[PDB]
DNA sequence: TGCATCAGAGCCCAAAA
DNA sequence: TATAATGGGAGCCTCTGATGCA
């Protein structure tokens, strides 16, 4: 496989012959294809967490769960979301969508989530006072691609809704494996927090899994068609 | 023109054949405490299977005879052994 | 099937050195 | 027993019979 492109199919897959394995490599046989010494493993975390919102309540659409895409709410004007507790922000944004977590003394006081359709007002570790806007929500928002929403609580209070959201979604990791390094963990698997993903000569050059996740193979030396 | 048809190891692959044999002879050590049975008697067993049917003979430091029976006799103690060993 | 091409088979004795 | 090393190197007559070819 030409240095640093990436293969189309995966490890293990059926192949036809003539199939096309990379960018320029097509297949001259059918069978197994298998990754030949993985240069980067991508580990997607696991995380699971409780984070609150509040919309227009003519503007919320009801659900008991919102599926990932999912139209959350759609606003007929501009809504300004304000902080409803005083703190120092830490802004975590992921490939679509945005989490906000408010912190004063150490200890979180908020988690706020920003599905898409609203545009973070502030800047990571900003300090913010009740009420000030953190983000704007201008016409339909929706979930991001890659987070879900597993459980919807609803409780009203003038003409808003507040939601407390129970989240579930996977943050990438990338971990490059050196020539002297063997990867010890197949494709597709489950590991929890302590297990060994990579392998290496002496221990400070081990890779191992720092919390529950799925593993990903990318970028092989080459593909071997069995 | 034989030697020719073996392609070269890339520095990846001179290292996973080098890993993986110092691998096999530390496991072949260890099968050797697990069942108190010699360890070049083993080590000729694991071999024989691999280079296959076709080279089967007396090794002069062998203490039996190595024959088709024995082999099938060991590696069926072999295959005998929990998951984990 | 009848012709060409090549591999392999031989190339004096005795004397001497 | 440990830098890395990865595909060689050369040459001076006639008959008979089997072998490989239109």
């Amino acid at each position: 496989l030409p240095p640093g492109v990436d293969a189309l199919v995966k490890d293990g897959e059926e192949v036809v012959k003539g199939q096309e394995l990379a960018p320029g490599v097509v297949s001259r046989l059918d069978g197994v294809a298998l990754y030949r010494f993985p240069r980067r493993v991508r580990v997607e975390y696991v995380k699971k967490e409780r984070a609150g919102l509040r919309l227009p309540l003519a503007a919320w659409v009801e659900k008991e769960a919102y599926k990932p895409g999912e139209i959350l709410a759609e606003l007929p004007e501009p809504y300004l979301f304000r902080a409803e507790e005083e703190g120092v922000v830490e802004l975590k944004e992921l490939e679509e969508g945005a989490f906000l977590v408010l912190r004063r003394e150490d200890e979180p006081v908020a988690t706020y989530f920003l599905p898409v359709g609203m545009t973070p007002l502030v800047v990571h570790g900003e300090i913010v006072e009740k009420g000030q806007p953190l983000a704007e929500a201008k016409g339909l928002l929706r979930m991001p691609r890659q987070v879900r929403a597993a459980q919807v609580e609803a409780e009203e209070e003038g003409e808003t809704v507040y939601l407390t959201l129970f989240l579930e979604w996977t943050e990438p990791k990338d971990y490059r494996v050196q020539p002297h390094m063997n990867v010890v963990v197949p494709e597709g698997a489950r590991v929890e927090a302590g297990d060994k993903i990579v392998a290496a000569i002496d221990p400070e050059e081990e890779v191992i899994a720092e919390a529950e996740g799925v593993v990903h193979l990318h970028e092989p030396a080459s593909i071997l068609v069995v | 023109h034989e030697i020719g048809q073996v392609p070269l190891l890339t520095l990846e692959e001179e290292v996973e054949l080098a890993r993986k044999v110092e691998e096999g002879m530390e496991a072949i050590k260890k099968l050797s405490e697990i069942t108190g049975l010699d360890p070049d008697l083993i080590r000729e067993v694991v071999r024989a299977k691999i280079l296959g049917s076709a080279r089967v003979r007396h090794i002069p430091g062998l203490k039996e005879t190595l024959d088709p029976k024995t082999v099938e006799e060991i590696d069926q103690k072999l295959k005998s052994l929990p998951k984990e060993h």
